């Protein structure tokens, strides 16, 4: 399963 | 800004046999930027419905993509792929060669 | 055995004709098991191979709107990346994510990946420690303290630790003989006059999974590696693999030569003949 997303770049 | 030109192999699934169900495939590989057109052609003619594989890449991250279609060969009839990219100055065309 | 997971995920910048592209693929080795692609009709995480079909409901909600806040993360990313760089508002950029786990037959983790490129040039990796990064570039230094604030390094540590080596050890045990069994090539020789001279041999190895394999045409049991033309490893579009390898040689000479077929499926190395 995928990781969820956290911050941006 | 990083431009990779892209490698081209044209392919049957399984070994060719006339008059037996097979698919045509053209796989394009070591390319970036991801955009980038490949169409199938039979007798210089562009294909319909043709399908491909989910955008991937390799770990230099390098795109690659399957181009394929179901396909019945015969003797006389001539199959190719043709690959436009920002790196080709003019379209790409590789004809099947059903012993490569 | 060992394996490993990845996703690979692919964003593209087309200012003036709306919000980035985002693709996602994930792979268990070298089979792809879902997609999910910003574009489609009603955008969701899809199956890609038939072992994954078995997951419920919630696997696949949860992952599709995992999705759908990564391509706003990623568009978000796009914007401060053309900022960093101070490129033109007007063109097209490509933000790729990399990432996932590489086991060992007991399931433990070797090694946890979570890495980055901006228009295909490295730009930040998570280092092997999981918890300290390395940076390109000096744009690259303004995303690596907005992460070391954040905590970003520990949000992935867990993830690859936790989430990526049980799902993984799961797709595994649903996936039984397809990811733990390699599948042998299927071989032959076959022989292509050029000349009254010279004739092509061409060994091929075909329907083999995982796509890992050695070729290699031998003269008296001599490996002739200046002299074989080799293609790269190609899809056959069913899941397995194809590879050729080719040597010219001297007509009436073929029963020099011999191709040697190493993959893991093979019970042990093959040696084939034009026969």
């Amino acid at each position: 399963e995928p990781r969820s997303p956290s911050h941006s770049m | 800004m990083i431009q990779r030109t892209p490698k081209i192999q044209v392919y049957s699934r399984h070994p060719a046999e006339n008059g037996k169900s097979n698919f045509l495939n053209c796989y394009v590989s070591g390319f970036h930027p991801s955009d980038i057109e490949v169409d199938l052609l039979k007798n210089g003619e562009r294909i319909e419905k043709v399908e491909h594989s989910d955008l991937s890449f390799s770990k230099d991250w390098s795109f690659y993509l399957l181009y394929y279609t179901e396909f019945t060969p015969t003797e006389k009839d001539e199959y190719a792929c043709r690959v436009n990219h920002v790196t080709l100055s003019q379209p790409k065309i590789v004809k099947w060669d059903r012993d490569m | 055995g060992s394996h490993s997971m990845r996703y690979f995920y692919t964003s593209v910048s087309r200012p003036g004709r709306g919000e980035p592209r985002f693709i996602s693929v994930g792979y268990v080795d070298d089979t792809q098991f879902v997609r999910f692609d910003s574009d489609a009709a009603s955008p969701r995480e899809e199956p890609r191979a038939p072992w994954i079909e078995q997951e419920g409901p919630e696997y696949w909600d949860r992952n599709t709107q995992i999705y759908k806040a990564q391509a706003q993360t990623d568009r978000e990313s796009l914007r401060n990346l053309r900022g960093y760089y101070n490129q033109s508002e007007a063109g097209s950029h490509t933000l790729q994510s990399m990432y996932g786990c590489d086991v060992g037959p007991d399931g433990r983790l070797l090694r946890g990946h979570d890495q980055y490129a901006y228009d295909g040039k490295d730009y930040i990796a998570l280092n092997e420690d999981l918890r300290s990064w390395t940076a390109a570039d000096t744009a690259a230094q303004i995303t690596q303290r907005k992460w070391e604030a954040a905590r970003e390094a520990e949000q992935r540590r867990a993830y690859l630790e936790g989430e990526c080596v049980e799902w993984l050890r799961r797709y595994l045990e649903n996936g039984k003989d397809k990811l733990e069994r390699a599948d042998p090539p299927k071989t032959h020789v076959t022989h292509h006059p050029i000349s009254d001279h010279e004739a092509t041999l061409r060994c091929w190895a075909l329907g083999f999974y995982p796509a890992e394999i050695t070729l290699t045409w031998q003269r008296d049991g001599e490996d002739q590696t200046q002299d074989t033309e080799l293609v790269e490893t190609r899809p056959a579009g069913d899941r397995t693999f194809q590879k050729w390898a080719a040597v010219v040689v001297p007509s009436g000479e073929e029963q020099r030569y011999t191709c040697h077929v190493q993959h893991e499926g093979l019970p042990k190395p093959l040696t084939l003949r034009w026969e």
